[PDB]
C-alpha cells in the first residue's frame, strides 16, 4: 500500500474563476484474489482445475463467475464447465473449504502446447459487500426523505468511518453474525469527530445508534444481504494459462484375458502406445522412453516388468500374483526418460481394483 | 557382468508357502559399455542378449531338483537394453533355511555369426491371524469355512469350531453388535470411522443372538453353528461385531477376526 | 434383488415398493423380535402386522427363535408426538409433578408414544405342535420396555435435525459429462426449538462404493464446481445443487455429513442416506 497526491486545476465558462482540490489518498496495490492451476490428461479430453483461494488471512472474498474464455487465435477449442454463482462463494485464506473450479476441453484436430487460455474471474472483497449492506439496510431502510438529508455527508461516511472499520471474519465464518472485533474503533473519539463536524442532530442520532447496534453483532446471514450486491461493481482478474511444455504423451491400458483368489497368477495384457500425434508433436519411436511397472509390497510381478519403448505401439503379456487379503488396486507405472527429458502419462485404469479372495 | 539381479523372497502365512522371486535386469555396465565396443559410430544402439536358460534349482547336499514357475515361463527368450524380467517360483514352508541354486545360460548376440556363452550363476539360502485364541485362557477358535461368499439376501451359515483343552467347561455366549459404536482426528478420517462403524453395525446381523453354547467339556470340542443373513452390499473382512463374551472371567474377545464375508 | 424373494419380509418390502413406487427402500426397518419357548413342547408361531403375515415358525422347547417383522417409518409431519401429554387412565387425583424440564419431558413422551405405535399394531398366534387345538396369543404390553435413543433414532426420524434427500438425474452416465445432484434439505420439529442458530453446514463427502473408502477433497476422480461445504438455514426447506463430472470408470456414493459449524468437532448428524451412480 502507498500514497498518492491528485492535483488539479479546471476551470469553467459560466465563471470566471479557476476552481480545483488537492487530493491525497492511499491505494491498496495488493491482489486479494490467489489462483493455482492443476491439469489432468485423458487420451483425448483434457481438463482444468482451479483452486480458487483468498491471498490474505483476515480479507476473505466473494465470487460471482469465473467463465474461461477460449483463446480468439482461431475457431479452436469449445470450452465446457463455466461457473455462474446464483449466489455469491464465500472462500477464506486456508481451510476445509478448497473452491474447485473445473474444466473439460474438446480438440477439433489436435492440441498445441503453446495457446493461452483466460480465466477472467469476477470477485469481490467481503468487506465491500458487508460495507454496502450496513450502509444500504441498517442505514436507509425504505427512507427517502431521510437519505436526501443525509446525502451532503456521503462520501465522508463512505471515507473516514465505512473504511477504517474492522469486521469480525472469524465471528462471519463461524456463525454468521456481522460483528466488529475489540480493537475496532473507538466510538469515544468517533462520537467526538462528528461532532467536530457541522451535522445534522437526527442524522448523528442514527449513525450513532447504527454504530452501537453493529457493534452489538446483528447476525442476519441468508434471509437478506443477497439483493444488495446489485449496486456493487465487481472487480476481474484476467489471469492467462498455458498447457505444461512436455516431449512425449504416452497411455498405458491393461487388459484381462480371459474372483481372484490369492496366490494365484492373472493374466494381464498391456498396451502402450505413443498417442503424441493428437497433441501436434509428433511420434519418436527411437527415444531412450523406459517403461517399467514399479512393483509394490502387494503385486507381485510375472514377465517383463520393464522394457524400452521403441515402437509406435507395443503390447506384450504379464502375469499378476496379489499377496494381500482383498480390493488391491493396480501396480502402479511410470515412464520415464534416461537422459532428461519428461513425459506424461495416462494409465487408463490407475484407480481401478481386484477384490482378492483368498483360497 | 550387466546383469545385475536380485531376490525379494515374501512370506505367505495364508496358503503356508514362500513365494521366491528373482528378477534380473540389465545393469548400468551394460549402458557404459554399449557405447564404448558394441557400436561406437551408432548413437541409438542396443544389446541383443538370448537366454537358453534359467533353472531354479533347490539343493540340499549333494541332490539337486529344478522347481517349476507359477506361470510357464517361454524359455529360449530375447532381451535388449534396459530390460527387467523377473520369474517366481513358490516352495511350501520352521528353522530349517532353505539352499537354492539360480544358473542363467545366455549368450550376446553381435552379429549373426558370433554367439559369445556365458553361465552365471550363484548359490544362496531363501530367508526373509484367521486362527485367533483367547486371551488369558486356552480356549481357541476357528471357523471351518472363514471365506464364504453369498448372494445378498440370502441367510447363509458359518461353522465355528471351539478347541477346550484348559481345566474345565466354559459357559462362553455369542452375539452380534448391530449398534454404532461411538467414534472418538480430522474430518475427513472421523466420517470415514464413521462410515465403517455403520457399515460393521447395521450389514449383517446373526439369526440366532444371544446363543448360549450349552457345555464344551475338557480336552474336547464343539460346533457352534452360527446362522446369519446380509442386508448390504460389500465385503465384510475381519468382520467385528460379532464378539463372543465368556461367563466366567468378562472375556470380550473378538471372535469375528477369523470371518471374511463377501455378498453382492 | 429378485432372486432371493423366499423368506417373507423381504418378499413384502419388494412388493410394497414395486406396488407403490415412489417410497425407497430406506423408508423401512425390521424390529428383530426374539421369542424365547419356556414351554416342554414346541410351538409354531405366526406373527402379524398391518397387511402382512409371517409364516410359520417353529420354535421348539427353551430356545429362541429371531423373528424378523419389518415395519414403515413412522413420519413426524401428521402424529405430533411432540405436544401430546400422556393419558391418565384413572383421572380423578389432582395434579403433581414428578419432576422434569421440557428436555426431559419431551423425551420421555417421544419414547413413551413411539413404544405405543408399535403395540396396537403388533400381534402373533399359537398352535401347540402337540396338540393343534390349543390355540392362543400373546401381548406385548408385558414385554416390550422402554425404548432407547438409538430405537428412537432408528423408527421416528423426527428426533433428527434435517431430513435431508438425494437424488440424480440418471444412475448412469458416460464418462466427462456434467451430471447434477440437488439435495433437498427440511428441518425437524427437533432443530426449530433445540438451538438457536441460522445457518449449519453439510459436506457432500464421496465415497468409491466398491471399496467403501472415502476419496480425497481435491481428488483427481470427481470435479465439481464449488466448494462442496456450504451453508443452510435452520428454519426453512433448502435446495442446493452441485455440478458433478466423473473422470474415470468406476461407482460412488456421495453421502451428506451435517455440521454445526466450521471448528473440527460439533457435527450435528451423520445421514445415513446416500444415493449411488455408476459411471461406465
Amino acid at each position: 500500500a502507498f500514497d498518492l497526491i491528485i492535483k488539479t486545476s479546471f476551470t469553467k465558462k459560466n465563471d470566471q474563476g479557476t476552481f480545483g482540490e488537492t487530493k491525497k489518498v492511499r491505494i491498496q496495490c495488493y491482489l486479494q484474489l490467489s489462483v493455482s492451476v492443476e491439469d489432468i490428461f485423458k487420451k483425448d479430453i483434457f481438463f482444468f482445475k482451479f483452486l480458487l483461494n483468498s491471498s490474505v488471512r483476515e480479507e476473505p472474498v466473494i465470487l460471482y463467475s469465473s467463465e474461461l474464455s477460449a483463446p480468439d487465435t482461431r475457431n479452436d477449442y469449445n470450452i465446457r464447465g463455466d461457473y455462474i454463482a446464483t449466489t455469491p462463494a464465500l472462500i477464506t485464506f486456508d481451510g476445509n473449504e478448497s473452491f474447485i473450479n473445473c474444466y473439460e476441453i474438446t480438440a477439433n484436430n489436435n492440441f498445441d502446447s503453446k495457446d493461452i487460455f483466460n480465466l477472467k474471474v469476477r470477485y469481490n472483497t467481503l468487506k465491500e459487500q458487508l460495507d454496502c449492506f450496513i450502509t444500504d439496510a441498517v442505514l436507509i431502510e425504505g427512507d427517502v426523505e431521510w437519505f436526501i438529508l443525509f446525502e451532503k455527508w456521503k462520501t465522508f461516511w463512505e471515507l473516514e468511518i465505512l473504511k477504517k472499520l474492522k469486521y469480525d471474519y472469524d465471528a462471519f465464518k463461524e456463525n454468521r453474525i456481522i460483528r466488529l472485533l475489540k480493537t475496532s474503533i473507538d466510538l469515544n473519539k468517533t462520537k467526538s469527530k462528528i461532532r467536530n463536524l457541522c451535522i445534522e442532530k437526527a442524522v448523528l442520532d442514527k449513525i450513532l445508534i447504527c454504530l452501537n447496534k453493529v457493534s452489538r453483532g446483528i447476525a442476519v446471514c441468508n434471509t437478506d444481504m443477497d439483493e444488495y450486491v446489485r449496486n456493487l461493481v465487481p472487480k476481474q482478474l484476467t489471469v492467462p494459462v498455458q498447457l505444461p511444455g512436455f516431449e512425449q504423451f504416452f497411455h498405458v491400458q491393461f487388459e484381462q484375458m480371459e474372483i481372484a483368489t490369492i496366490g494365484n497368477s492373472l493374466s494381464y495384457t498391456v498396451i502402450v502406445e505413443n498417442l503424441s500425434g493428437q497433441w501436434g508433436q509428433d511420434v519418436i519411436d527411437d527415444g531412450g522412453y523406459i517403461f517399467e511397472i514399479l512393483s509394490s509390497n502387494e503385486w507381485l510381478i510375472h514377465g517383463q516388468k520393464r522394457c524400452a519403448i521403441k515402437e509406435k505401439r507395443k503390447e506384450f503379456e504379464v502375469h499378476l500374483i496379489p499377496l494381500k487379503k482383498g480390493y488391491l488396486n493396480f501396480p502402479r507405472v511410470e515412464i520415464t526418460n534416461i537422459n532428461g527429458k519428461s513425459c506424461r502419462v495416462d494409465h487408463s485404469n490407475a484407480f481401478e481394483s481386484i477384490l482378492i479372495f483368498a483360497a | 557382468s550387466l546383469l545385475n539381479m536380485r531376490l525379494r523372497n515374501i512370506s505367505l502365512k495364508s496358503e503356508h508357502c514362500i513365494l521366491s522371486s528373482l528378477d534380473f535386469q540389465t545393469s548400468k555396465a551394460s549402458e557404459q559399455l554399449t557405447k564404448k565396443f558394441i557400436y561406437p559410430q551408432e548413437h541409438n544402439s542396443f544389446l541383443k542378449l538370448n537366454f537358453q536358460e534359467i533353472s531354479y534349482k533347490l539343493i540340499d547336499g549333494t541332490s539337486q531338483i529344478e522347481l517349476d514357475p507359477i506361470c510357464p515361463l517361454k524359455v529360449p527368450l530375447t532381451a535388449f537394453s534396459y530390460d527387467s524380467i523377473s520369474a517366481t517360483f513358490k516352495l511350501v514352508l520352521s528353522t530349517q533355511p532353505h539352499r537354492v541354486k539360480i544358473t542363467l545360460a545366455y549368450e550376446l548376440e553381435l552379429h549373426p555369426n558370433l554367439k559369445l556363452p556365458v553361465r552365471t550363476s550363484w548359490e544362496t539360502e531363501v530367508t526373509l491371524t484367521s486362527l485367533v485364541n483367547s486371551k488369558l485362557s486356552n480356549v481357541k477358535f476357528k471357523f471351518i469355512n472363514s471365506n464364504i461368499k453369498v448372494i445378498k439376501g440370502e441367510k447363509f451359515t458359518m461353522r465355528l469350531q471351539i478347541i477346550n483343552s484348559s481345566s474345565s467347561p466354559l459357559d462362553l455366549v455369542v452375539y452380534y453388535n448391530n449398534t454404532i459404536n461411538p467414534i472418538p482426528l480430522t474430518l475427513e478420517n472421523q466420517y470415514q470411522l464413521h462410515n465403517k462403524y455403520r457399515k460393521i453395525a447395521e450389514g449383517i446381523i446373526l439369526l440366532s443372538n444371544d446363543y448360549k453354547i450349552p457345555v464344551v467339556p475338557p480336552r474336547e470340542t464343539y460346533f457352534a453353528d452360527l446362522r446369519f443373513i446380509g442386508i448390504m452390499s460389500g465385503y465384510y473382512g475381519t468382520l467385528s461385531g460379532l464378539k463372543v463374551l465368556d461367563l466366567n472371567t468378562n472375556e470380550l474377545i473378538e471372535v469375528g477376526n477369523g470371518a471374511s464375508v463377501l455378498i453382492q | 434383488s429378485s432372486q432371493v424373494e423366499n423368506v417373507d419380509w423381504i418378499e413384502y418390502v419388494m412388493s410394497k415398493i414395486r406396488a407403490e413406487s415412489n417410497l425407497h427402500s430406506r423408508d423401512f426397518i425390521l424390529l428383530l423380535l426374539d421369542f424365547r419357548n419356556s414351554w416342554i413342547d414346541g410351538i409354531k408361531l405366526n406373527v402379524q402386522f398391518e397387511d402382512f403375515t409371517s409364516n410359520e415358525y417353529h420354535v421348539e422347547a427353551s430356545h429362541t427363535s429371531r423373528i424378523i417383522v419389518p415395519i414403515k417409518k413412522i413420519d413426524y409431519k401428521k402424529y405430533n408426538f411432540e405436544n401430546t401429554p400422556i393419558p391418565r387412565i384413572y383421572p380423578g387425583r389432582q395434579f403433581i409433578q414428578s419432576g422434569l424440564n421440557e428436555e426431559q419431558t419431551i423425551e420421555m413422551r417421544q419414547k413413551f408414544w413411539c413404544r405405543e405405535h408399535i403395540i396396537s399394531k403388533l400381534k402373533c398366534n399359537w398352535k401347540l405342535t402337540t396338540d393343534q387345538s390349543v390355540t392362543g396369543s400373546v401381548d406385548f404390553n408385558k414385554f416390550i420396555e422402554k425404548f432407547d435413543h438409538k430405537m428412537v433414532y432408528t423408527i421416528y426420524p423426527g428426533r433428527l435435525f434435517y431430513g435431508v434427500q438425494l437424488l440424480l438425474d440418471e444412475p448412469k452416465v458416460k464418462v466427462g459429462e456434467i451430471i447434477n445432484l440437488k439435495i433437498i434439505t427440511e428441518p425437524t420439529s427437533t432443530c426449530r426449538r433445540k438451538q438457536n442458530s441460522t445457518v449449519n453446514f453439510l459436506d457432500i463427502v464421496i465415497f468409491d462404493s466398491k471399496t467403501s473408502k472415502i476419496l480425497p477433497r481435491s481428488n483427481r476422480r470427481i470435479l465439481y464446481n464449488g466448494s462442496l461445504t456450504k451453508p443452510i438455514s435452520t428454519t426453512k426447506v433448502s435446495e442446493i445443487n452441485l455440478e458433478i463430472i466423473p473422470i474415470e470408470k468406476g461407482r460412488y456414493e456421495f453421502s451428506v455429513c451435517i455440521s454445526k459449524s466450521n471448528n473440527q468437532d460439533g457435527i450435528i448428524q451423520f445421514d445415513s442416506e446416500n444415493v449411488i451412480l455408476s459411471v461406465i
